[PDB]
RNA sequence: GAGGCCACAAUAACUAGUGGCAUA
DNA sequence: GTATGCCACTAGTTATTGTGGCC
């Protein structure tokens, strides 16, 4: 006797009340054969007029989708599923799958009514022969999480025994798994054969087991090692924007295992509306960098379980414009898994801080797949993280890295002053705009009586505040104080992006790295302050 | 032993909280406790049917290593706010925030002897999960009262004064406050006979240091200098520009006059006598008690954080923005662990000033904070908290108060 | 009776709060 | 003139499409 689970509908609904369409009589021949049978052996009873439910008949008999949505919710199970790089090598793996699941789960009996159906008649002159279930149905929503719950309490004698021996549960498979030379595996296998036949659930034989490598959920497990189930990324001389989008589906997913695989030049291309057959140029550096993912793909990989008794390494690597692949291992060169990292894109951030969100996103995978963080090997020296993090407003901590002299490094391009530049011209910046014509200027006032203003088109407030910043680089000496009233475009300064999406910033940075000194100072607008007063009178004479 | 019955408000729905991933060492410390706690009938294994989950961590406790379980219960205490506040609500004595001493002890092993309702045990629900989601994850409820669920001091809130009752009698002159699962005992009486009167309390119900008035506002004090430059007044200007959202009569008029033309940043520049007189205001107003904030009871209490380096850390508790009805200095090992302590400092003399925990606004990426949070966390109760920038004039501006 | 369900990813949309700015 | 947009930081949500699975 397997115990019933009490399930009820959700609050406030009645079962479902759905019509049986006609049916072809070839059809009706076939339902009336399975139906006698499963009436046969238990799994529905005949109901008649005390029964005010209906369900079409449909893989699946029935379909459930009205019941599903008026039934309860579970706390449901296999909200994850393991990664392979998380398990443990094993000497023998043997996957059992269970013959009669749900025909071996008893329906909570007052729930049975609502999961009634009717195999019409073929004229529909008559009436159609109705049932319901007695056991879990085939697409009940309710039938996954109350037969992984009987299969755990039907486990638990078992796994007391036999603490040696690991077995995972996965939908109607059992995945078992030991350190047993194969012929005493066997023996073990056997016995578990015969602890689930008390309760009814069926299972291969010996004869019918498979034997490793089993195909699960996309991967090849071995007892020793994994790999994914080999990519295939098509060869074609014009890609449309479904295409595109398959490749990034196959590139992600290799990922996993495949070093250094790179995506944002092929993500760039999925931007905007576009209708799914669009053909789409490719830009020639995602030509590039589809080429290299090539590249890499005909080699062959394989990831290593995890030996709970060595320490994870995590090494990361700069892949350039934002990106960043890293490599989980415990023995030199031989990987538990690898995967990538990549920045918002629109956004440019300092290098040190995308490297910190790459440590983070590793960070969270590695508690989830090993229960421990690891430890990383950063291409960052101690004291330029020391430098940037105490310098910047937000809180941080990695618990354990070291420097690896693997290029690119990440270093801060500038430094900027603390103090003003005594000697140094002084410029003050403003710019601007106009939002209906998107018009603007930028310009700069000077101490030593030196002014400029330009005229920009297609722009915005917060690019000609960038633009006045850029001129008073362009046009002073290697020692300069520079004040302007956006926050906004000093932050960007101070917080020293990467090479990004902008030209404008990458010229700014260009020009800092070239200064011997620089010092940037805010003041608030409107505030009668001279220089950034007389330096907003030019910039907004066409403008205002 | 009778329950009383609980209920959350008729239009909602059960706590349904994500389990945030833990560490292999933390698992099994929680599968150890747990089955302890099922073996004395405190808690019960549920089965699917239970669509309701509560997180639940593992963290350090009463400066032994031995570990705790802490259940986040925040979820369900909103849900059921109107139970525990508005029907069976603990009262906070304005008198315990002037007592020379308190000190703050656990009472959180009295609850597992009151039964829990019935018909609310389903809401208490929570998973211990498993590493790689190798195994399905072992669920329970509670049967008694839990820990860190605010309905429970409301409901033993009857019997917990009948403990403290007799004692009452004997020391009028101490206070007792209760918040969730600890007790803050109030006492003008000497550091070393109270210590003394504090366990003999400590002893009686077993049979069954803070100093609030050290706490103080400390003032921002201005630059003060023999020469000014142009950049001196144009950082300070920013600054007083900004502080006026807090003291509205602050004014930066008179030294944006002395800033007239494009001058040179390193330009010295003498402070006429309507200058000095601007400036020496400005220095008052600050050095005076801010004035026109008080405490609304009917308003969520806020606490800000800014990392001003250097393991300073500056805080902020108030309700409405620029309003402050307390502002302090928190000093030291690494962020994470200073920024926890920091919150948990804030948080008890949040309780013992006002009876209740401030919403932290906390200047850390969210992720960052979930992974580490439990790492150093001592307390039984959670701080609701959100994740937010720093704006530049902010730490500039509290970077400027007196030191003790 | 026009497929749903899980993880991950990309895209789009709705964004909201803080901040300084930029036009009215 | 409060009302907005402009984007840096912080935090999201509902839809589509794709990869790998399942029913
Ligand atoms: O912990 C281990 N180690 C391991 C190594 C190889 C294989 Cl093929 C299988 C396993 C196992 C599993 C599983 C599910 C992911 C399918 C097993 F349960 F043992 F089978 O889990
Ligand atoms: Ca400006
Ligand atoms: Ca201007």
């Amino acid at each position: 006797p397997i115990e019933t689970v009490p399930v009820k509908l959700k609050p406030g609904m009645d079962g479902p009340k759905v019509k049986q369409w006609p049916l072809t009589e070839e059809k009706i021949k076939a339902l009336v054969e399975i139906c006698t049978e499963m009436e046969k052996e238990g799994k529905i009873s005949k109901i008649g007029p005390e029964n005010p439910y209906n369900t079409p008949v449909f893989r699946k008999l029935v379909d459930f989708r009205e019941l599903n949505k008026k039934t309860q919710d579970f706390w449901e199970v296999q909200l994850g599923i393991p990664h392979p790089a998380g398990l443990k090598k094993k000497k023998s793996v043997t996957v059992l799958d269970v013959g009669d699941a749900y025909f071996s789960v008893p329906l909570d009996e007052d729930f049975r009514k609502y999961t009634a159906f009717t195999i019409p008649s073929i004229n529909n002159e008559t009436p159609g022969i109705r049932y319901q279930y007695n056991v879990l149905p085939q697409g009940w929503k309710g039938s996954p999480a109350i037969f992984q719950s009987s299969m755990t309490k039907i486990l638990e004698p078992f796994r007391k025994q036999n603490p040696d021996i690991v077995i995972y549960q996965y939908m109607d498979d059992l995945y078992v798994g030991s350190d047993l030379e194969i012929g005493q595996h066997r023996t073990k296998i056997e016995e578990l054969r015969q602890h689930l036949l008390r309760w009814g659930l069926t299972t291969p034989d010996k004869k019918h087991q498979k034997e490793p490598p089993f195909l699960w959920m996309g991967y090849e497990l071995h007892p020793d090692k994994w790999t994914v189930q080999p990519i295939v990324l098509p060869e074609k001389d014009s890609w449309t924007v479904n295409d595109i989008q398959k490749l990034v589906g196959k590139l992600n997913w290799a990922s996993q295992i495949y070093p250094g695989i790179k995506v944002r030049q092929l993500c760039k291309l999925l931007r905007g509306t576009k209708a799914l057959t669009e053909v789409i140029p490719l830009t020639e550096e995602a030509e590039l960098e589809l080429a290299e993912n090539r590249e890499i793909l005909k080699e062959p990989v394989h990831g290593v379980y995890y030996d709970p008794s060595k320490d994870l390494i995590a090494e990361i690597q700069k892949q350039g414009q934002g990106q960043w692949t890293y490599q989980i291992y415990q023995e030199p060169f031989k990987n538990l898994k690898t995967g990538k990292y990549a920045r918002m894109r629109g956004a440019h951030t300092n290098d040190v801080k995308q490297l910190t969100e790459a440590v983070q996103k590793i960070t969270t995978e590695s508690i989830v797949i090993w229960g421990k963080t690891p430890k990383f090997k950063l291409p960052i020296q101690k004291e330029t993280w020391e430098t940037w993090w105490t310098e910047y407003w937000q809180a941080t901590w990695v618990p354990e890295w070291e420097f690896v002299n693997t290029p690119p490094l990440v270093k801060l391009w500038y430094q900027l002053e603390k103090e003003p530049i005594v000697g140094a011209e002084t410029f003050y910046v403003d710019g601007a705009a106009s939002r209906e014509t998107k018009l603007g200027k930028a310009g700069y006032v000077t101490n030593k009586g030196r002014q400029k203003v330009v005229t920009l088109t297609d722009t915005t407030n917060q690019k000609t505040e960038l633009q006045a910043i850029h001129l008073a680089l362009q046009d002073s000496g290697l020692e300069v104080n520079i004040v302007t009233d956006s926050q906004y475009a000093l932050g960007i300064i101070q917080a020293q992006p990467d090479q990004s999406e902008s030209e404008l910033v990458n010229q700014i940075i260009e020009q800092l790295i070239k200064k011997e000194k620089v010092y940037l100072a805010w003041v608030p607008a409107h505030k009668g302050i001279g220089g950034n007063e007389q330096v907003d009178k030019l910039v907004s004479a066409g403008i205002r | 032993i009778e329950t009383v019955p609980v209920k959350l408000k008729p239009g909602m729905d059960g706590p349904k909280v994500k389990q945030w991933p833990l560490t292999e060492e933390k698992i099994k410390a929680l599968v150890e406790i747990c089955t302890e706690m099922e073996k004395e009938g405190k808690i019960s294994k549920i089965g699917p049917e239970n669509p309701y989950n509560t997180p639940v961590f593992a963290i350090k406790k009463k400066d032994g290593t031995k570990w705790r379980k802490l259940v986040d219960f925040r979820e369900l205490n909103k849900k059921t706010q109107d139970f525990w506040e508005v029907q069976l609500g603990i009262p906070h004595p304005a008198g315990l925030k002037k007592k020379k001493s308190v000190t703050v002890l656990d009472v959180g092993d009295a609850y597992f002897s009151v039964p829990l309702d019935e018909d609310f045990r389903k809401y208490t629900a929570f998973t211990i999960p498993s590493i790689n989601n190798e195994t399905p994850g072992i669920r329970y409820q509670y049967n008694v009262l839990p820990q860190g669920w605010k309905g429970s001091p409301a409901i033993f809130q009857s019997s917990m004064t009948k403990i403290l009752e007799p004692f009452r009698k004997q020391n009028p002159d101490i206070v007792i406050y209760q918040y969730m699962d600890d007790l803050y005992v109030g006492s003008d009486l000497e550091i070393g006979q109270h210590r003394t009167k504090i366990e003999e309390l400590r002893q009686h119900l077993l049979r069954w240091e803070l100093h609030p008035d050290k706490w103080t506002v400390q003032p921002i004090v201005l630059p003060e200098k023999d020469s000014w430059t142009v950049n001196d007044i144009q950082k300070l200007v920013g600054k007083l520009n900004w502080a006026s959202q807090i003291y509205p009569g602050i004014k930066v008029r008179q030294l944006c006059k002395l800033l007239r033309g494009t001058k040179a940043l390193t330009e010295v520049i003498p402070l006429t006598e309507e200058a000095e007189l601007e400036l020496a205001e400005n220095r008052e107003i600050l050095k005076e008690p801010v004035h026109g904030v008080y405490y609304d009871p009917s308003k969520d209490l806020i606490a800000e954080i800014q990392k001003q380096g250097q393991g300073q850390w500056t805080y902020q508790i108030y309700q409405e923005p620029f309003k402050n009805l307390k502002t302090g200095k928190y000093a030291r090992t690494n962020d994470v662990k200073q920024l926890t302590e920091a919150v948990q400092k804030i948080t008890t003399e949040s309780i013992v000033i006002w009876g209740k925990t401030p919403k932290f606004k906390l200047p850390i990426q969210k992720e960052t904070w979930e992974t580490w949070w439990t790492e150093y966390w001592q307390a039984t109760w959670v701080p609701e908290w959100e994740f937010v920038n720093t704006p530049p004039l902010v730490k500039l501006w509290y970077q400027l108060e007196k030191e003790p």
